């Protein structure tokens, strides 16, 4: 578990 | 004829069917890692077939199958060659760049860009096969220009870091000095031979061919790390170890020579391109395997190691032995990779620790690594009968018996005694000795990926030289006539340069505190030759 | 300190003492930590030049 | 030379800074660990020979040739740490080190896929906003005229209110993102 | 690789460190135990501790927090700080 | 197909195969797997094609230019007949570049054919090519940019007064 | 103190008010019809049946014929024995020379 | 003794062995004052500026913006005839023009005498 | 011609009658219908040209200018549209109107069979050029248009005067066959540089090319886009139509203007390595690639035809794509400092891609037709003279230089931190990107329609 969230830009666009 | 072609060009297209996928994507990849190691496994086993029917008979040809454009007298096409030198290249890229992905599916498992670097891993693949298969000038300038672009793009591959695009940008600067020579080279076989095709350059059979020479040797010397443009391949170790491991070892720096032993009719009917090449190979050699007698970065010993072995390459293209040349680098693209692969491995153990001062103990602590490392240095040196005996040696036999400069004999014999010299201070610097890392041992290679990747360049290492060796045509005379002094040479000298640096080696444990004087300030900070001009030439 | 005045165009811009950003504190909380640099502090004329990706001033013990 | 919170290094200051680098010189000529660790004792008894000396000019003068054997006797690559400025892998992760407020500009359907970590970031963002104005005036009036002396900044005082110009170093990235 | 530490696993790692030197002993040694107050070390014993903190974790303190860590509580806050334990 | 006059090329003679060894090797059952596994739906599916293009045959042509009066024949700064003789001159033109085209075409496949052998065996093509490339030379090199007939009619009676001098000297 | 003048204004943010903007218009009806009007008139419609175009040029400035017509007359001189190029571009006989 | 450490323009002297580190005097101090308290004043009004959350963003520098207005916009007002900037001028303006075209004419009339003569190697020239 | 010329002017009801909000839409989409007709240029022979009437005419030098033009239209609307937004309605029409009559005058400049009609037209581009860079330019003497006027356009209209009652005509198709060789003396030197130095300017040559990096500066997205992409190869384009008359005067009189060409390309090219605006970079990169174009005119031979007009057209393409990259940069940040916005691949990575993409094709990277031209140029001054090829090849080490400093300085390092209005790459900037680029990748499936009269 543990998971760390990753900080990214909007890839969506 | 149908079956030959149509497996060649079925090399290229799997290869570029990859890429297509990467571009035509929508979804998250279930591992496309995976998929291109998958790919180029099977571009290697599809390229195999040529390879084994010119073997049997020796098949050479030609596809010219896309007339691109006619520029009133120049008739440039998709051009390729299929002759020796694509059918003994061809392969043993392939089987150095799965192991290298298969290798940097371990090395670079955290990475979450790792379908991008696969991407760039592939784009060099693709330019590297069109350098090696080109039959015009243009098709080769095409693949040039691609190798030095994913050079820039693979080691400024962690681009947040300054050091990275500075040397990537290096990188880019030699190279380009390079390509003033290729495209003197380009414009006068246009000027006074009306061609590219390498067909009606050997035909034409040009006397005055000094110019273009002097171009080739140029473009070599920026793309083979030779002397006066080679400290981009001391910088180019910072990016990623699969990158530094293909590229800077066995595929893209071997790019020069290559580009010199494709055109060995010209070099061949030219005494002063041949002096040339010879002394300017001698002073690389000399020059780059001094170089790395006094570093700690392992990554930078092995760059000045494969440097050196490229400078040997351009003494024995020096020589007018152009089959040898390339032996060496069909040989030295095995255990060359192989050796980056296991000082990447024992990086990643001792947490992207690069310094063989906080190096040691890994003799028992990583017993595969210990051996494969072991294997290719004795491959580097010269043990007989591995694979480096195969070409390397035979090389020594054919630079002490021909009309030569003596000099430049000397120096690739000093060189032959340096490398044994800095491979035992790999080994005794990285394996031997007392562990010198920190204390929380996380040390492991119990990946499938990373023993499979190690494992088949360790079967090439031991049996390839003796395979490709024995399967080759004979090409050449081999000089086989020798006095027992100078038989001997290259393995006396290289079991000399040993025991000096075993020497060398134990007078680290003697407890005495030594100022260094002019030779190790001189050579530890690169010869002088990267800061001298690279403080003053841009200042310029 | 500025420019000596001979007409090369450098105005009142200051002589910063020639040292690259290498020999800037690499340790330091910087505002741009690429550069080496603070807010308001007055760049020298060669910034662009004195970048860590190009010519240094750092010392040699050669 | 060049601090953030003093304007100097002390002469004390400069005698750990010298000790300390002078080690690391040594032990960058001094591969093998018994060895460094002999000479490293004979180092350190070689400071403490001279560590209660009085004379304040004198004992600058001891530490200007001292600069002067440290200067003769170090090695010229020296060891660097890798994450220490200068190595091998420092800077290598700010590429991956994408700053928080991009967070802020997301399309809706990819942040409704992390619902919870946006609807515990929203509360990050009103207690900032929230504390931006107390902290504000903590500093207008516990800084005196002519701007702030030094960099240091001062903590919080109040139990309920968060110290000031907190947020950009509470919201850094991290070492491995 | 790069195990994730913990703040209890990086305050055993730095009292096993300041337990195998000699001029501490491992019975008064504690986590408020300053080192200039609690065990009247030298500021060169306290440069050496940093230095082995540095040797044992695998990066280096810069001197403007070397000079300020003062107990292991310290060093186990710089070293949380600089590592980002407990996520 | 071609014409292998314009393109020639010796008979192509191999030898038949005498394995000296007992080993099976890979290159026979492998070029059999490739007769039946790719030679055969290649050619089934080339046959339908071809069947589909034979139901409607119908013909292109290669295009006639017959002969107009050259820029000789023409009166000075007439240009509608000196556009006709620009334009045959400019037809006439590319054709010879394309003929020299394909005399290197020739000179390539004769060095690659020939293998190692090619100082030797194509002293033919070589001579044939130096004779259209110095023939290209005297007719077309050193024109610039703005060819036309003029320009190079002017560079032909330069080259035939220099000739005419060298023999007139000559006797 | 300075003439009355208005301040300047911000720039405007179009992921605020429309979170699927393509950035053509804030209104989103306009916005997603230029987007198409551009898709369609700038890829579907020149850039493919461009290429479609432009790879079918009919014998583009006839470099193909004159492969072709080559093909002629090479083969007409390799029968009558006459050499592959003369020196001479247009006859020699219909030019005069300046006389000396 | 030792070697001094003799310095470079594109290899400084280093903090260590610079004597103005070693001195102790009062003014030093001062100034030592003066710099930090500029620097952490500026520091001060960077970092309010650039954690304030009304500011959605570039917190100009005018230092930044000096200096690309340096680079460019100081250029020709500052200009004034004299001996150095005149003759750089002359030196690096039009000195290489001549020596490239001295150096091109002499190659391009010695190859045209060499053709003109008949004496060039052109023979498989045709592409130009 | 006449079939593109009235789709062109009824651009003007289609943009002045629309509604408030579809004045982009309705331009934008039947613009792109003219560029798709365009095609129909490509009706080339490889003996005569295309010659439609007394008035029009278009060979393969003028067709892929006129392609280039025609395409440039509808990317300057999708370019200049979001910053208008804060503008009036009426003057958001009259700034469509501006670029719809500056299409007009160009695609009519080039077609001009007669040399003075192509004078007028050429003269007549200026206005509208001006009009956009003075109104929806940005930043605030005027001496260069006086310099340009005295040593130019005036002394090429008294020269155009004269080759009229000399000759009797100044149709391009007339002086064809009828051209005479011009002698040495000072008459026809004075009349050389009558004829040269008005496209000499419009190049621009070096020492007299520091009008452009200050209009492209003070210039909006549009006009950034006309002047480096089609106005400043009207200069290349006026040269090859003019240096039929001008021969042999400049078998020695084309010795000076080339110095300061083939150093020029390598000063301006330098200037790149040391510039802070990243908009004068790009102009000072247009400054060293017309430079070779220069050159390839002025050595008049096939080779470097092909090489020039090859290199025009590409350099178009790049310089357009590198100008729009500026302004998707000075759409967020509001500077144009290239030192103060870094490390943005870390937040966009596709626009990064997009920069990368220019980039590689800025250094000439094979098999573009930037390296196409680049390399023909290359082989052609090589034939001109054997030492030229180290004025080239240090000119493309620094052109790669450049080309990735630019990408390492602003897409690479570490982002900035006091700048968090980085937006997303909206859909028409990408779009903007790609219609850029995607031309330009497919000139190199098929090259020869970009190489000029004599392919
Ligand atoms: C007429 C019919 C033609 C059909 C065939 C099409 C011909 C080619 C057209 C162009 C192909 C590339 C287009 C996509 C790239 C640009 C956008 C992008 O980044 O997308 C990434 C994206 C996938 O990545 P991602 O992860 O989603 O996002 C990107 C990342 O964020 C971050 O991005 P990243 O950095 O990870 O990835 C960028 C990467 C970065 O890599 C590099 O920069 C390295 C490239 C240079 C070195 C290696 C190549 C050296 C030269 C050798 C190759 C050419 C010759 C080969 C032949 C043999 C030798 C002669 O580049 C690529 O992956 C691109 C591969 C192809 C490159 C083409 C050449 C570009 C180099 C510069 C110019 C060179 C000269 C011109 C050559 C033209 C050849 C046709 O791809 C797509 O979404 C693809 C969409 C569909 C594209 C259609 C293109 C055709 C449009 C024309 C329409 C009309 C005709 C109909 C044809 C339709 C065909 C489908
Ligand atoms: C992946 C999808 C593929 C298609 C799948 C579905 C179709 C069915 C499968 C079979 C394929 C289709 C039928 C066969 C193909 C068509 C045959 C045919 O007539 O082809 C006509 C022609 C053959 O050439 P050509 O000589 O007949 O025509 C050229 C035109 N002239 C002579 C006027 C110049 O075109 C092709 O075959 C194009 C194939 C190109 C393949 C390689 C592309 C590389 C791109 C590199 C660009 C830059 C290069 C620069 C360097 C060049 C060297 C210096
Ligand atoms: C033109 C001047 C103005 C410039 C701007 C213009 C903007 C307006 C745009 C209008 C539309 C576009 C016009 C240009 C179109 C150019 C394209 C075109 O028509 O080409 C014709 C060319 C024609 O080539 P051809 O000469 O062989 O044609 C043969 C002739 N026919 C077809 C009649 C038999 O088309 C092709 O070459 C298509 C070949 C197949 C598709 C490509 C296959 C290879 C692709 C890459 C494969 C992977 C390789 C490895 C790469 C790995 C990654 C790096
Ligand atoms: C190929 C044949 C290699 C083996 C024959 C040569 C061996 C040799 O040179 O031995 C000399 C020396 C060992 O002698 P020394 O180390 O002094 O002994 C004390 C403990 N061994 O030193 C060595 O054995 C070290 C050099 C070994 C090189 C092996 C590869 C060649
Ligand atoms: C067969 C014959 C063989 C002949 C061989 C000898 C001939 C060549 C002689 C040597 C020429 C190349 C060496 C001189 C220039 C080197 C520039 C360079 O590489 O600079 C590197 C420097 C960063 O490197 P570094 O500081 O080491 O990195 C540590 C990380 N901070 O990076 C920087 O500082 C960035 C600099 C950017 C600006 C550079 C401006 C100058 C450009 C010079 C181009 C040279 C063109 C030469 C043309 C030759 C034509 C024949």
């Amino acid at each position: 578990g543990k998971r760390l969230f990753i900080i990214k830009p909007s890839g969506f666009y | 004829m149908n079956l030959f072609s149509s497996l060649t060009l079925v090399t290229l297209i799997l290869l570029t069917m990859p890429i297509a996928a990467i571009n035509f994507n929508t979804h998250k990849f279930t591992n496309y890692p995976l998929y291109v190691k998958t790919t180029i496994s099977c571009a290697f086993i599809t390229s195999m077939i040529p390879t084994m029917m010119f073997i049997h008979t020796g098949q050479e040809m030609i596809i010219s199958n896309w007339h691109w454009l006619t520029i009133q007298t120049l008739k440039l096409s998709l051009s390729f060659k299929m002759d020796f030198f694509s059918m003994m290249f061809v392969p043993v890229a392939l089987f150095v760049t799965w192991s290298i992905m298969e290798f940097s599916m371990w090395y670079m498992h955290s990475d979450p860009n790792i379908n991008q670097f696969f991407k760039y891993l592939l784009l060099f693949l693709i330019t590297m096969l069109i350098l090696v298969t080109a039959n015009n000038l243009f098709q080769l300038f095409i693949g040039w220009e691609g190798v030095g672009i994913m050079s820039f793009l693979l080691i400024g591959w962690w681009y947040g870091r300054t050091d990275a695009n500075t040397a990537a940008l290096q990188a880019i600067l030699y190279n380009r000095i390079g390509d003033i020579g290729f495209i003197l080279a380009m414009a006068w076989f246009l000027i006074n031979l009306n061609t590219w095709d390498l067909q009606q350059i050997f035909m034409l059979n040009p006397n005055d061919s000094n110019l273009p020479l002097m171009g080739l040797i140029l473009a070599a010397t920026g793309k083979s790390a030779q002397f006066g443009l080679h400290p981009w391949l001391p910088s180019a170790m910072e990016g990623p170890t699969p990158v530094s491991a293909l590229l800077h070892s066995s595929t893209m720096v071997v790019a020069g020579i290559f580009l010199l032993i494709r055109f060995y009719p010209l070099t061949e009917n030219n005494k002063f391109g041949q002096s040339i090449m010879l002394c300017l190979g001698a002073m690389t050699t000399l020059f780059t395997a001094m170089c790395a007698l006094t570093q700690n970065d392992i990554k930078k010993i092995i760059a000045f190691s494969t440097s050196s072995q490229l400078g040997l390459m351009m003494v024995t293209i020096g020589i007018n032995q152009p089959h040898l040349a390339f032996l060496h680098i069909c040989t030295h693209a095995f255990f060359k990779a192989m050796l980056f692969m296991c000082s990447g491995s024992i990086i990643h153990s001792l947490n992207d620790e690069q310094d063989i001062r906080k190096m040691g103990g890994l003799f028992k602590a990583m017993p595969f690594t210990t051996t494969a490392l072991i294997i290719g240095s004795l491959a580097l040196t010269g043990m007989p009968f591995l694979t480096g005996f195969y070409s390397k040696d035979l090389i020594i036999e054919s630079a002490n018996t021909s009309y030569t400069n003596a000099w430049a004999l000397l120096m690739t014999l000093v060189a032959t005694s340096f490398t044994a010299i800095y491979s035992t201070r790999i080994i005794f610097f990285a394996l031997l000795g007392q562990p010198r890392f920190p204390t929380l041992i996380n040390i492991n290679e119990n990946n499938p990926f990373l023993i499979n990747s190690i494992k088949r360049l360790l079967i090439g290492s031991l049996f390839a030289g003796f395979i490709i060796s024995n399967n080759i045509p004979p090409m050449t005379i081999p000089q086989m006539t020798m006095p027992h002094y100078l038989k001997m040479t290259a393995l006396t000298v290289t079991i000399l340069g040993f025991i000096l640096a075993l020497e060398i080696s134990n007078t680290t444990h003697y407890l005495k505190f030594n100022y260094p004087s002019n030779t190790f300030k001189f050579s530890n900070l690169l010869g002088y030759y990267p800061t001298i001009m690279h403080r003053l030439t841009p200042y310029m | 300190e500025p420019y000596p005045d001979d007409g090369m165009g450098y105005g009142d811009y200051p002589k910063l003492p020639d040292r690259s950003q290498q020999e800037r504190d690499p340790w330091y909380d910087w505002d741009h930590p690429d550069l080496r640099l603070n807010w308001g502090e007055p760049m020298h004329w060669d910034l662009d030049m004195y970048i860590r990706n190009r010519v240094d001033t750092s010392p040699t013990p050669v | 030379a060049f601090l953030p919170s003093a304007a100097y290094l002390t002469h004390q200051q400069k005698v750990l800074q010298l000790y300390k680098r002078a080690l690391r010189h040594l032990e960058s000529r001094c591969v093998h660990r018994d060895k460094y660790r002999y000479f490293a004792c004979l180092l350190r008894a070689r400071f403490d020979e001279h560590k209660n000396e009085k004379d304040m000019v004198k004992a600058t003068q001891l530490l200007r040739e001292a600069e002067k054997e440290f200067w003769h006797g170090q090695h010229p690559q020296p060891y660097i740490f890798p994450e220490s400025p200068g190595g091998t892998s420092y800077e290598r992760y700010e590429c991956y080190k994408v700053p928080e407020w991009c967070l802020d500009d997301w399309h809706p359907s990819e942040k409704a896929m992390y619902p919870d970590y946006f609807a515990k970031r929203e509360q990050w963002k009103k207690l900032r906003r929230e504390s931006w104005e107390r902290e504000v005036k903590q500093l207008q009036e516990e800084t005196p005229v002519g701007g702030p002396r030094t960099e240091a900044l001062p903590p919080a005082r109040k139990q309920g209110d968060l110290p000031p110009l907190w947020w950009h170093i509470v919201t850094r990235p991290r070492e491995r993102p | 690789d790069a195990p994730p530490l913990t703040l209890e696993g990086i305050k055993d790692r730095v009292l096993y460190v300041l337990k195998l030197y000699d001029k501490i002993d491992p019975e008064k040694l504690s986590v408020n135990s300053h080192f200039m107050k609690d065990l009247g070390l030298d500021s060169l014993d306290q440069v050496e501790i940093i230095m082995a903190m540095e040797d044992e974790f695998g990066f280096e303190i810069p001197d403007i927090d070397a000079e300020k860590l003062m107990c292991p509580q310290e060093i186990v806050d710089y070293i949380a700080d600089k590592k980002d334990v407990y996520e | 197909s071609w014409d292998k006059d314009v393109y020639p090329e010796p008979p192509r003679r191999t030898p038949a195969p005498s394995p000296q060894t007992s080993l099976p090797n890979p290159i026979t059952y492998l070029t059999k797997a490739f007769d039946l596994l790719v030679d055969r739906p290649v050619t089934l599916v080339r046959e339908f094609i071809e069947r589909q293009h034979a139901k409607n045959k119908y013909y292109y042509y290669h295009r006639e230019f017959r002969r107009v009066p050259d820029i000789t024949e023409c009166h000075e700064k007439d240009v509608l007949c000196m556009f006709e003789a620009e334009m045959q001159w400019k037809r006439d033109y590319k054709v010879d570049q394309e003929i020299v085209n394909i005399i290197q075409e020739r000179l390539k496949a004769c060095q690659q054919r020939e293998g190692e052998s090619h100082r030797q065996n194509c002293a033919k093509e070589l001579q044939q090519f130096t004779q259209v490339v110095k023939a290209y030379q005297d007719r077309y090199h050193d024109l610039g940019a703005h060819y036309s007939a003029r320009k190079c009619l002017a560079k032909q009676k330069q080259r035939m007064l220099a000739e005419r001098k060298a023999t007139k000297e000559a006797a | 103190l300075r003439w009355q003048e208005d301040p300047e204004p911000e720039d405007e943010n179009l992921y605020e008010k429309n979170p699927d903007s393509h950035g053509y218009d804030k209104d989103p009806a306009v916005d997603v019809w230029n987007m198409r009007v551009v898709f369609f008139f700038g890829f579907s419609i020149v850039l493919v049946l461009g290429s479609t175009f432009v790879a079918y040029l009919p014998d583009y400035r006839m470099q193909e014929w004159a492969r072709r017509e080559a093909e002629r007359l090479v083969k007409y001189r390799e029968a009558h024995g006459l050499p592959l190029m003369e020196s001479n571009c247009f006859d020699p006989s219909k030019i005069q020379l300046p006389e000396d | 003794s030792f070697p001094k450490y003799e310095p470079s323009r594109l290899a400084s002297l280093p903090t260590t062995l610079d004597p103005a580190e070693y001195d102790i005097s009062s003014e030093t101090r001062k100034a030592q004052a003066e710099r930090l308290a500029i620097r952490s004043r500026l520091k001060r009004e960077y970092q309010l500026q650039y954690n304030d959350p009304s500011r959605r963003g570039v917190v100009e520098d005018p230092a930044l913006i000096r200096w690309t207005c340096a680079r460019s916009a100081n250029v020709y007002p500052n200009f004034r005839p004299n001996t150095k900037t005149s003759l750089l001028g002359a030196l690096f303006g039009i000195g290489p023009l001549i020596f490239w075209y001295y150096v091109f004419k002499t190659d391009r009339d010695r190859k045209e005498k060499l053709i003109q003569e008949g004496k060039l190697d052109r023979t498989f020239n045709i592409s130009y | 011609m006449l079939k593109y010329i009235i789709p062109t002017m009824m651009l003007m009801p289609l943009t002045w009658l629309s509604k408030n909000s579809m004045i982009w839409i309705n331009t934008t989409l039947h613009s792109l219908l003219i560029s798709l007709t365009s095609l129909l240029l490509l009706n080339q022979f490889g003996d005569n040209s295309l010659n439609f009437s007394l008035t029009f005419f278009s060979d393969s030098l003028s067709t892929p200018l006129l392609i280039l033009t025609m395409w440039l239209l509808p990317l300057m609307l999708m370019a200049s549209q979001h910053h208008l937004s804060k503008e009036n309605l009426a003057r958001k029409k009259l700034f469509i109107s501006m670029l719809i009559l500056l299409q007009l005058f160009l695609i009519m400049t080039f077609t001009a069979t007669e040399l003075i009609f192509f004078y007028i037209m050429f003269e007549a581009t200026l206005v509208p050029t001006l009009i956009i860079i003075t109104r929806w330019g940005n930043q605030t003497a005027g001496l260069y248009f006086l310099f340009y006027t005295l040593a130019g356009s005036l002394p090429l209209l008294v020269a155009l005067i004269y080759i009229q009652n000399t000759m009797g005509s100044l149709n391009f198709l007339i002086l064809q066959y009828w051209v005479q060789p011009m002698p040495n003396s000072w008459s026809n030197t004075f009349m050389w540089l009558a004829c040269m130095m008005a496209f000499m300017v419009k190049m621009p040559l070096y020492g007299l090319h520091l009008w452009l990096p200050k209009a492209h500066v003070e210039a909006p997205i549009a006009g950034s886009m006309v002047l480096a992409a089609i106005l400043l190869k009207l200069g290349g384009y006026g040269m090859m139509r003019i240096t039929l008359l001008l021969n042999p005067i400049t078998d020695f009189m084309a010795y000076p203007f080339i110095m300061l060409s083939l150093w020029g390309m390598i000063m301006t090219s330098s200037i790149c390595l040391r510039q802070t605006d990243l908009k004068s970079l790009i102009a000072y990169s247009s400054v060293s690639h017309m430079a070779l174009v220069i050159v390839a005119i002025l050595i008049q031979t096939p080779w470097s035809y092909m090489g020039a007009t090859a290199l025009m057209i590409a350099h178009g393409l790049t310089s357009s794509m590198l100008f729009c990259l500026a302004n998707s940069n000075y759409e967020r940040v509001h500077s144009r400092t290239m030192i103060l916005a870094r490390g943005l691949q870390t937040l966009l990575p596709l626009m990064a891609a997009w920069w990368l993409l220019a980039s590689l094709t800025n250094l000439a990277l094979p098999p573009s037709i930037n390296l196409i031209g680049e390399l023909f140029v290359v082989m052609s001054t090589f034939s001109w003279s054997n030492i030229t090829i180290i004025l080239m090849g240090l000119n493309m080490v620094i052109t790669a230089l450049y080309s990735l400093y630019m990408l390492i300085t602003t897409q690479r390092g570490k982002h900035t931190h006091h700048i968090n209005n980085i937006l997303p790459s909206f859909t028409r900037e990408n779009a903007l990107m790609s219609l850029h680029m995607l031309p330009l990748l497919l000139l190199s499936l098929n090259p020869k329609i970009i190489l000029g009269p004599l392919y």
